[PDB]
């Protein structure tokens, strides 16, 4: 048997006809060579267009494109009949949708730019599906999804007796769009009559006094979680709420979102941290494809199986490979943990601004290792990191030595005129051009494809990857990253992990990665700094300690114990009040790698 | 085809058709203003009463038909030429009618009254009478004789019929130094013919040990030109032993496919890697037309369907010019792993020696 359609997508935001000669396409194109119309020129909007009705799918044009603004795929003709939306020819296409459901929490996992957000607009009444045809009605949608639960969704959606509220993929829009306080706002947006429960469970009663612009990450995020629920809506769609929440927060916010299911309200969630995902969801979707060419949502799965299958890279329900190797993790017995040479040591420091107090106990820094920083936000993880960084001078003690520090700040904002390549190039041209930084850093984080746009003209997730890469291409003794986790997806999060681990181990250098995402910690960490006290008041930084002994020490203050999943190997969070929860906590070992 | 030219003026030729391409040759020569005589059969229609009833008939023998249209038909493999009769037997008086006929296998005479051109006589002789080849090189080596044949569609002949004059084991042990001598001779004669005819395998077959015995000796003597042993069926020798080896032995057809297929994909890989090199790839009617005139094309790879396209003339010329320049031109099935990419590439791909812009 056989059957096959060709599908061409050109990321125009990457095409530039004047730089590659004169549309390198039509020139290099074999079909056009022999008097054909595979690639046509839009001599007006000045773009190239591939008439899929021709294109043999030989892929010559793809290899030639000086950038990589072309993708040509040969489909078996099947998924093509389940086609949802095309943004015009040579443009992004969606196949299938996530199946939302009442009274249940429908999970989503899968890398950015695969039209997670495309589906949200579709469901929000603000975009009619064309079903990759020409449609501008609901009725063909309702038919196409006949045999499935989403027909019923589009019928209600059109009567307009449901409207979903959406927590946007980037936040930090509400501070520059909505002025005055968190106190104020939360009265205004109120319509659900559940004001009391929300503000208390998400612990924003201290956070009312400050204005939006004065918030820290964890707080701003949570205040959006609050204001979305106080708007009246049955359907709540959270895109990336894991941004900037700490370990303590993200587990507690998960409980808050889960309590919605019991109230019988429909939650749809994107999460990129498997422990948090396991815990919330009841259905799970995998989304596969290469970003910006196509995305296809898989069939709904039961959370556990769905996650297993994501890790394997092979779908047994759909028969699709989408990653040619497996997601994997590092215990502590899959390493050599041997002692190394002391780089520097720091005595007792104590910094008091007079609006937070920190005491740092005496500690050793070793060379060649990767230290993870853990604790809840405002516990002065950041105050410590900034004392070595030079932006803050210790009140007492010394950390500011003849180590050079490379500093990735907590927020990201751009102030740089010129391209991604200008910005990096002036730091160390040399590094950019070597094969290691190309295998480990630049190439898998997409930066080769990003050199053409300005820094200001990059979006949050691309720009994050760009900041991270920048900080590690600085020439330093010791590398300081404050919270790189924010706006990274699962695959990205992992890629940054393998890059940090390799680069630091090879040149035997120190890095501090302030961390809160379970998986990155699980792979990268050699040693740990657990923070305690009461946040927003006092923090006590306890000296560096082993990875296991640290996650043990800390997990016991969160009530939440972690196992090792037996299906394919991942961090398994155990429900507070379970067999494993009870066995770990009784036996003083609160964690396994 | 097989040609016999029976008259020095081409007033009598005797021609045949065995293969699809032979007919295309026969088409290409035959025009308006020829008469072909042949040897068909055209029937009558008779008789009848006072009025009209049922009844028909048939007859046999040759004839000639004038050329009035020249038409070429698929799923039939037959070139029809229609129009008026002018030669028949008269014993019944059956003249006074037209009569279509088809040029096929068996005798077909061609003549042209204003008299043929150089191009016409040349076209005929272009297809080679003896054998154009396909492999067409089979051996059978048994205790009593060594045999070795050239079996083409155009005719069929055991090339060597030399005798061992010896047993396998029956006269004594027969592991003579006149057996060692014999085998060396056998190998030599086969080696010289195989190269000369330019088809590169032979199938050895035989009884008992003997077939194997010989392959072992060939490999041990010199590195081969490609040799395979197949068991096949043998339990006779002479014309019918060679004939029996060929009949159940789709070995011939299957091997000839695998060898052509090999050549395309070897070249295919090369084109991939050359495309990276600046100015040494040609591809794309204009580019290829441009190297071929400047005489710098090493290899021309074209799927056979493009030869039978809608533009056919250009393709042949590009090949003709390259072959004259001592490139090699490759004509290959589109079923193949390499052939399917020459469709995609568009049709023409060529490897250059040196840059043509
Ligand atoms: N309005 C748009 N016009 C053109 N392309 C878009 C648009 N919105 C998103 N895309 C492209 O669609 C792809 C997937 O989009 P998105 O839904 O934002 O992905 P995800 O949520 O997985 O990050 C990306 O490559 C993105 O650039
Ligand atoms: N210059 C300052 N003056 C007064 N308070 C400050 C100053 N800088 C930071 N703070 C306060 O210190 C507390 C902790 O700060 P920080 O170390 O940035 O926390 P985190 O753990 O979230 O990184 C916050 O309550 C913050 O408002
Ligand atoms: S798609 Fe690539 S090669 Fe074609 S015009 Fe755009 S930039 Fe040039
Ligand atoms: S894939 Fe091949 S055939 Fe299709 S547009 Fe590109 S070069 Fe032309």
């Amino acid at each position: 048997m056989v059957r096959k359609m060709r599908i061409a997508v050109i990321d125009y935001d990457k095409c530039n006809p004047d730089k590659c000669g004169h549309f390198l396409c039509e020139r290099v194109c074999p079909v056009n060579r022999m008097g054909g119309e595979a690639i046509i020129i839009d001599e007006e909007n000045y773009k190239p267009i591939i008439q899929e009705a021709s294109c043999t799918g030989c892929g010559i044009c793809v290899h030639k494109c000086p950038f990589n603004a072309i993708s040509i795929v040969n489909l078996p003709e099947q998924l093509d009949e389940d086609c949802v939306h095309r943004y015009g020819v040579n443009a992004f296409v969606l196949y299938r949708l996530p199946i939302v459901k009442d009274g249940m929490v429908v999970g989503i996992v899968g890398p950015n730019g695969t039209g997670k957000t495309t589906a949200v607009k579709i469901l929000a009444g603000q975009l009619i599906p064309n079903l990759c045809e020409d449609n501008d009605s609901w009725d063909n949608v309702i038919r196409a999804f006949r045999g499935n639960e989403l027909q019923n969704y589009f019928e209600r959606l059109k009567n307009g007796e449901i409207r979903p509220v959406v927590k946007p993929q980037y936040v930090d829009l509400l501070p520059k769009a909505v002025k005055g306080k968190v106190r104020e706002l939360l009265k205004k947006v109120d319509e659900v009559g559940k004001f009391e429960e929300v503000v208390k469970e998400l612990e924003l009663e201290n956070v009312l006094d400050r204005e939006l612009h004065q918030l820290s990450g964890g707080e701003l995020q949570r205040v959006a979680i609050a204001a979305a629920l106080l708007r009246k809506a049955h359907f709540y769609f959270f895109d990336e709420p894991s941004s900037y929440l700490d370990i303590r927060q993200r587990l507690k916010v998960a409980r808050v979102i889960r309590r919605l299911a019991n109230e019988g309200k429909a939650v749809l969630v994107v999460e990129h941290d498997l422990a948090v995902l396991d815990y919330l969801s009841d259905v799970i979707h995998v989304v596969y494809g290469e970003p910006g060419v196509y995305g296809i949502f898989s069939k709904p799965k039961g959370t556990r199986n769905g996650i297993n299958e994501f890790l394997q890279g092979y779908l047994k329900d759909e028969n699709v490979r989408f990653r040619p190797y497996e997601i994997r993790f590092t215990k502590l017995s899959e390493r050599v943990d041997v002692e190394r040479e002391t780089l520097v040591e720091y005595p007792r420091l104590v910094k008091d601004y007079g609006s937070f107090k920190l005491e740092v106990e005496p500690g050793e820094i070793r060379k060649g290792e990767v230290i993870g920083i853990v604790g809840p936000n405002g516990i002065g993880k950041t105050t410590f990191v900034k004392m070595l960084a030079g932006v803050e001078e210790p009140t007492e003690g010394k950390v500011e030595w003849d180590l050079t520090v490379a500093y990735k700040p907590q927020y990201i904002k751009a102030e740089y005129e010129g391209t991604v390549y200008e910005l990096l190039s002036k730091i160390d041209s040399s590094k950019l051009n070597s094969n290691f930084y190309k295998t480990e850093l630049l190439k898998p984080l997409g930066i080769i494809d990003l050199y053409d746009r300005n820094v200001e003209d990059l979006s949050g997730g691309e720009l994050q990857r760009v900041a991270i890469a920048a900080t590690l291409l600085r020439d330093a003794d010791i590398y300081l990253l404050d919270e790189p986790s924010a706006y990274l997806d699962v695959e990205q999060r992992l890629a940054v992990s393998r890059a940090i681990r390799h680069l630091m181990e090879k040149n035997e250098k120190t890095a501090l990665v302030v961390e809160h995402d379970v998986l990155m910690i699980d792979y990268v960490s050699d040693r740990l700094i657990v923070f305690e006290g009461e946040p927003g008041r006092h923090g006590r930084a306890l000296p560096p300690m082993g990875m296991r002994e640290g996650m043990n020490r800390f997990l016991a203050s969160v009530g939440i114990t972690f196992r090792r999943d037996p299906d394919s190997g991942r961090p398994r969070a155990n429900k507070e009040g379970s067999v494993k929860d009870r066995e770990q906590k009784a036996r003083g070992e609160y964690y396994y790698a | 085809m097989e040609i016999l030219e029976e008259k020095p003026k081409e007033g009598k030729v005797k021609v045949k058709a065995e293969t699809l391409d032979d007919l295309w040759h026969l088409y290409h020569i035959i025009d308006p203003g020829d008469i072909v005589y042949a040897k068909t059969l055209r029937k009558q229609a008779q008789r009848a009463d006072s009025l009209r009833a049922e009844k028909v008939e048939v007859i046999p023998v040759f004839l000639g038909v004038q050329a009035e249209k020249i038409n070429f038909h698929k799923f039939a493999n037959q070139v029809r030429v229609t129009g008026p009769i002018v030669y028949a037997s008269r014993e019944d008086v059956p003249l006074g009618k037209y009569h279509t006929i088809a040029i096929e296998q068996g005798t077909v005479v061609t003549i042209q009254k204003p008299r043929w051109k150089e191009h016409h006589i040349e076209r005929l002789k272009e297809a080679v009478a003896a054998s154009k080849r396909a492999r067409v090189m089979i051996v059978v080596i048994d205790d009593g004789e060594a045999d070795m044949a050239l079996v083409r569609e155009y005719g069929v002949e055991i090339l060597n019929s030399i005798r061992h004059n010896l047993g396998g084991k029956r006269y004594n042990t027969d592991r003579e130094s006149e057996e060692m001598k014999f085998f060396h001779d056998v190998a030599k004669t086969m080696e010289e013919v195989m190269k000369r005819e330019n088809v590169e395998k032979a199938i050895v077959a035989g009884p008992g040990f003997v077939k194997e015995d010989f392959y072992k000796f060939l490999k041990e003597k010199y590195p081969e030109l490609a040799k395979k042993v197949v068991i096949e069926d043998t339990s006779v020798t002479g014309r019918t032993g060679i004939y029996e080896v060929i009949k159940r032995g789709v070995v011939d057809r299957v091997y000839q496919e695998n060898r052509v297929a090999k050549e395309v994909q070897l070249v295919e890989k090369v084109l991939e890697n050359i495309a990276r090199n600046n100015g040494l790839v040609a591809y794309g009617l204009k580019e290829v037309e441009e190297a071929v005139n400047y005489g710098a094309v090493e290899t021309l790879l074209v799927l056979d369907e493009l030869l039978k396209g809608e533009l056919r003339e250009k393709v042949e010329e590009l090949m003709d010019a390259v072959r004259y320049s001592r490139g090699e031109v490759v004509v290959v099935s589109s079923e193949h792993e390499g052939g399917e990419k020459l469709k995609a590439l568009g049709g023409l791909a060529a490897l250059l020696r040196f840059r043509v812009k």
